């Protein structure tokens, strides 16, 4: 999914679980005037089923999906990194913004300009590439109107249905998370005297940014390259742009 | 609000206001029965539109005056409620006529005619006139007993419609593309079942299906006919006979009362 | 508090209002389903899944409620006629989900009628109507009265069908290039459905003339058969049913009137019995 | 007079540029009679608003004729 | 109302920081440092203001921390207006020729006037966390100490969600302008025209955002130090 | 569209079972009153 579009998918869909998770989660204690023993039982089963939802998502990852590129050396015509062939130089392709483009053989080609496309006519609602030289025979039926034969910009996906299972499982995990927050924060008030509740928020809030958010990116960053091993070693230099975010290792 | 409305009243229920309005309504209905020959309606078309605008103005008079007189008590009585609905139709078709071009393409437009029949509804007011002069109440007794019978008539009628509706749903589900001319649409399924319920040419649809589609419709249609014509309509007959029997016993005891 | 849970939840009135809402809705969503598999649009794609998920929502909700009645008693669950029939119906409505997830037999004529059974549920919805109960109980009780009359009718269908096979044999074994109703007396089943059609007084004269159009089949036996079936079967017997049902309504009136009389007489004895203790005091 | 208004229309049927079949420009001028013309909306409303103003005036005076 | 614009602010910034890294010739090393500036800024005030919120007026401190939101948000928008000359495709005329293509992508005069902005940006991130955090501490503390327990969660939830709803619209409202106009697909002018609409896109957005953080603070300053609502409840909870 | 539709259902069937709990603990509040 397009990185700009992919960012939207989480941004526009994690909130609807989150907002009611506090709203339904908070109102459970508020309406029932839940006790300290009651909330602890409330938090446990809240999280336990959530983890099995995360576990359910993990089971979903097992199912196979269409694969584009990363097909080891380009059909025997060049190796990973051949990518810098003649058609790279003429249309001035740059190894940082490369995107995958689909050929009519269902084979996924990266860097639409590297596809050898010496001409590109762009319509109002789509981007398309013409005279695509560095393409292989491909091109079984293809199509077009004002022009004949050409390859269409972006990735081609035929089996993205699993997506509705993924969010659906993602929503209910998110809701359970936001109704775990209220029980923990609600209890903190009870076991502290009224004059000392002012310093109560500061104690937990100090752990929020330092103990958690300072070591976290480094823990991600080390394991981010663990699945992004295949960095663009030819141009980018010191790990600026990867090409193989390991679709099996990152999931695990 | 107490003297103006009250004099509007005492002029409204007046024994001349009623006669004036009944004269108007009997004239409107004699025109409306004139207009159903095509030898007079086509000739006297130019005078009829004049007369009908006149009647629209008269009905404006009466309806507004009655509303101002009797508040929501006017809306209370259903005889008037009929008149108010007729009024609404009249004013709506008036404004629609003015917002269109009175030509052939509007004569043959279905909505023009549909708005015109509701004008026919004015003739219903004529019964009110016939009531004061008297119908002789010769059918007062039959009407009274029909009045007694209706509460259960409605119930059995809606039960048999429900049976109609379920069978129509299932027949649409099953027998498409086996004579689509009959029930290719849900509405024409429902009409086909309703017209079966009168038993006119009902074998024809069985034969028509058997010709090109298939005959599974025969047990469905036989069971349908059993339920509806054989056990439901006979219920209507039975309940009507029992109701008139009660009417007769009431009459016998009443005449022995004297 | 385990069975008590199901007992309690199955008792909430807003909960029951909701479930009857579900019955009304599945009835009216199966309607628009069969209408809207039309490829004359693409904006209809967005409502196809909405209606389908509503379908399976109401379906699985029926299963969860049935399991709720299991958890409640599990013992009288097989004694209430309505509840056990609903179990039957939901079972035979979830059978289509299996037959489609298997897809073994075919996508054929039996399959479609197994699906539509769902709407049947709404019958219970009308048990809540006040008079409908009266008309129906009286309707079932009267039907009980005329039990043997239907056995006479069955005998007479036997009679007329198996003699109409023999009366009209040269007619069904005919070669006249132009005929319409050459089938009605072909076999026994066709003969029985024909006897029903004649029982309903539809196209009797047309069929009779068709029979006459064969130079064989003397017009004095076909005529006698048809006319005697129409008189006896179609006018008398159809009228005896109406007579019987009017009689049963008269009966119901008689028992209601006598019980009103008994209650009034008991009340008169009370107004006579109440003065006794007043005087005895 | 009595009966619906009548009108006469002298209309011309020509064939000038439409036909490639022949050299003849058929120029038929003929008069048609049209009866059954319909009431004008202007004539229809002018009846209404000038009749309502009268019958309103009828009642209002006869309201004041009772006092 | 204080939280909503607070929620509205941060969600924009993450993308604003992120697009600043990619667009303005940065490395992925410095971007986290700008991100880190917001984090530690709350940490250096999550304790200090908590000790200071205990001793003084909660109402005064929040509006002040609401005030420093107003100073921060416009400040995070000054570099976009002042330094729209950082790296367009062809607007650095001194070194890129309008006819040469390799000239137009080299001679990186963008890395100066870049680190100058990062000082506007590291300041913009630090004033965010130093002032934002007391908003989420003192206000909820006022919810704790003045509102009964049986409805604090009803108020705890909405405060959390008012930060979430700004996480939505911080992306939703902001990106409709950052995401390219109806013309994604013209000649290379569009990268040189998309460039104008992001800096001006946030310079428009932060100008309105920051001023709101002022008017909301001004209303809280007018709110009483001695809350009449709690004083009625305090006497209710002082007795018995 | 089976997966798409199979998503919306699992969203709701999930939430419906959640509603079972909410009244249950609400009913656990008032059952001792009986
Ligand atoms: C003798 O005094 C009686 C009086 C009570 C009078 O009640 C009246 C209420 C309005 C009502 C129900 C009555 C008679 C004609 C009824 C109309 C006949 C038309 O029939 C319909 C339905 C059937 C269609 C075929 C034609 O249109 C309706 C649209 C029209 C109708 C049903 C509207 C309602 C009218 C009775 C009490 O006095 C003390
Ligand atoms: C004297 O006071 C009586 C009053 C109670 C009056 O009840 C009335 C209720 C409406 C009712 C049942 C009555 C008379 C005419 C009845 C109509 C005659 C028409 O007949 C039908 C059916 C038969 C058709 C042939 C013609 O249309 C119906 C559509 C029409 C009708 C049955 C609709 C219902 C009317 C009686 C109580 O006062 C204290
Ligand atoms: C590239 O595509 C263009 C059209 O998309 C092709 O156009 C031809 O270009 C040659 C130039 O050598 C002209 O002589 C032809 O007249 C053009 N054709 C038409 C129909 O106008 C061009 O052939 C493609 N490139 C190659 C190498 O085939
Ligand atoms: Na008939």
């Amino acid at each position: 999914i397009t990185p700009g579009i992919a960012s939207l998918l989480t941004g526009a869909f994690v909130l609807p679980g989150g907002i009611i998770g506090h709203f339904l989660g908070g109102l459970i204690v508020d309406r029932l005037e839940m006790t300290n023993k009651n909330k602890l039982k409330f938090t446990l089963v809240t999280t336990v089923v959530s983890v099995g939802l995360f576990l359910l998502i993990f089971f979903v990852e097992c199912q196979t999906t269409t694969f584009a590129g990363i097909n080891e050396d380009y059909d025997g015509y060049g190796q990973l990194g051949n990518l810098t062939a003649d058609c790279n130089e003429y249309c001035d392709c740059t190894t940082s913004l490369y995107t995958s483009i689909c050929g009519r053989d269902e084979k996924e080609y990266f860097s639409p300009c590297f596809a050898g496309c010496k001409a590109t006519k762009v319509s109002q609602t789509e981007k398309t590439y013409y005279n695509c030289s560095c393409i292989k025979e491909g091109l079984a039926a293809s199509d077009d109107e004002g022009q004949f034969i050409d390859a269409i910009a972006g990735t081609c996906d035929s089996d993205c249905l699993k997506l509705p299972l993924f969010f659906a499982f993602y929503f209910s995990a998110t809701v359970f998370s936001n109704m775990c927050s209220i029980p923990v924060i609600s209890i903190i008030l009870q076991s502290v005297p009224a004059n000392f509740t002012s310093l109560s928020l500061g104690v937990t809030y100090a752990i929020v940014k330092f103990v958690a958010s300072v070591p976290a990116p480094l823990l991600f960053r080390l394991s981010s390259a663990i699945a992004c091993i295949y960095w663009d070693n030819n141009r980018c230099g010191g790990k600026e742009r990867c090409w193989i975010y390991n679709k099996n290792i990152l999931v695990y | 609000l107490l003297g103006l409305q009250q004099m509007i009243l005492s002029l409204t229920q007046s024994l001349g206001f009623e006669t004036f309005i009944f004269i108007v309504v009997c004239l409107n209905t004699v025109i409306l029965v004139a207009q159903t020959f095509t030898e007079l309606e086509i000739r006297g078309e130019w005078y009829f539109m004049v007369l009908d605008s006149i009647f629209l103005s008269i009905y404006v008079l009466e309806a507004v005056l009655k509303l101002i007189a009797l508040g929501l008590e006017y809306f209370y009585d259903p005889w008037n409620n009929l008149d108010f609905f007729i009024m609404v139709m009249a004013v709506l078709d008036f404004v629609l006529l003015q917002i269109n071009s009175l030509s052939y393409s509007f004569y043959n437009h279905s909505l023009f005619r549909i708005l015109k029949v509701f004008k026919s509804m004015r003739a219903l007011r004529a019964i009110r006139v016939l009531r004061r002069l008297s119908i002789l109440t010769s059918l007062h007794e039959v009407a009274g007993t029909l009045s007694g019978s209706l509460p259960s008539i409605t119930a059995i009628l809606t039960l048999m419609f429900t049976c109609l509706f379920l069978f129509s749903v299932v027949l649409r589900a099953l027998f498409q593309d086996s004579d689509p001319k009959r029930f290719q649409n849900i509405f024409t399924t429902l009409f086909t079942l309703f017209t079966m319920l009168t038993l006119d040419d009902w074998s024809l649809i069985y034969i028509d299906n058997r010709a090109q589609g298939a005959w599974y419709i025969i047990p469905i249609l036989m069971i349908y006919i059993v339920i509806q014509y054989f056990i439901f309509l006979n219920l209507v007959i039975a309940v009507l006979v029992d109701n008139f029997q009660m009417a007769l016993l009431k009459g016998l005891e009443k005449v022995k009362l004297e | 508090p385990l069975s008590l849970w199901a007992g309690w939840v199955l008792d909430s009135s807003v909960f029951s209002k909701f479930i009857i809402s579900l019955i009304f809705l599945n009835t009216f969503v199966l309607m628009v389903e069969i209408e809207l598999m039309e490829s004359t649009n693409t904006a209809l794609w967005p409502v196809k899944l909405a209606l389908e998920v509503a379908d399976w929502f109401i379906l699985l909700s029926f299963i969860v409620e049935i399991l709720l009645m299991w958890l409640a008693s599990f013992s009288l669950f097989w004694k209430d006629a309505w509840n056990v029939f609903d179990f039957f119906v939901t079972l035979l409505s979830l059978l289509p989900e299996l037959v489609v997830l298997l897809g073994v037999p075919a996508h054929s004529v039996w399959l479609q009628l197994l699906r539509v059974c769902r709407v049947l549920r709404s019958l219970k919805l009308f048990a809540r109507f006040r008079q409908i109960k009266v008309i129906l109980l009286a309707l079932v009780r009267a039907l009980k009265s005329m039990t043997f009359l239907l056995m006479l009718l069955l005998i007479f269908f036997y009679i007329f069908a198996v003699t109409g096979v023999y009366f009209f044999r040269e007619y069904s074994r005919s070669t006249i290039e132009g005929l319409e109703y050459n089938m009605f007396f072909s076999d026994l089943l066709n003969s029985l459905v024909t006897v029903f059609i004649l029982f309903t007084l539809d196209h009797w004269y047309a069929v009779l003339q068709d029979i006459w159009k064969v130079p064989e089949s003397s017009r004095v036996f076909s005529s006698i058969y048809v006319i005697l079936w129409l008189l006896l079967g179609s006018i008398i017997f159809r009228n005896i049913i109406v007579a019987m049902m009017v009689t049963n309504f008269q009966n119901i009136r008689s028992e209601l009137s006598e019980e009103m009389s008994h209650l009034e007489v008991q009340y008169k004895a009370d107004m006579f019995k109440q003065q006794i203790i007043q005087r005895r005091q | 007079s009595i009966y619906p208004p009548e009108f006469f229309f002298k209309l011309l049927v020509s064939n000038r540029g439409v036909d490639n079949s022949t050299y003849c420009d058929y120029k038929l001028t003929f008069i048609v009679h049209i009866h059954g013309l319909p009431l004008s909306s202007k004539r229809t409303s002018f009846i209404v608003m000038v009749s309502t103003s009268f019958f309103i005036a009828l009642v209002v005076f006869y309201i004041l004729f009772c006092l | 109302a204080a939280v909503l614009i607070h929620g509205a602010l941060f969600a924009v910034v993450d993308m604003t920081l992120n697009i600043y890294q990619v667009q303005f010739s940065l490395t992925r090393t410095e971007w986290y440092l700008m991100d880190f500036s917001d984090y530690i800024a709350s940490f250096v005030v999550a304790i200090i203001i908590a000790h200071f919120g205990s001793k003084g007026n909660r109402t005064r401190w929040i509006a002040a921390s609401c005030i420093l939101m107003g100073l921060e948000s416009m400040l995070f928008a000054f570099p976009f207006f002042t330094y729209e000359i950082i790296i367009p495709g062809r607007q650095s005329i001194e070194l890129c020729m309008e006819e040469n293509e390799k000239r137009n992508i080299i001679c990186g005069n963008s890395v100066p006037n870049r680190s100058k902005c990062i000082y506007f940006h590291i300041g913009g991130q630090c004033i965010h966390g130093i002032a934002g955090m007391p908003i989420y501490i003192l206000g909820i503390t006022f919810i704790f100490d003045h509102i009964p327990t049986s409805s604090c969660g009803f108020y705890l939830a909405i405060g959390h969600s008012a930060y979430l709803i700004g996480y939505l619209l911080g992306m939703v409202g902001g990106l409709q302008n950052f995401q390219p106009p109806p013309k994604e697909k013209t000649v290379e002018i569009e990268p040189a025209k998309v460039y104008q609409l992001l800096q001006s896109g946030w310079w428009k957005t932060f100008l309105i955002i920051a001023a709101i953080s002022f008017c909301v603070s001004f209303m809280m300053v007018c709110f009483p130090t001695s809350l009449p609502g709690a004083h009625k409840l305090r006497l209710a909870k002082r007795k018995e | 569209s089976v997966y798409l539709v199979a998503a919306l259902i699992f969203v709701l069937m999930l939430t419906f079972i959640s509603i079972l709990v909410l009244s249950y603990f609400w009913y656990l509040k008032i059952y001792r009153q009986f």
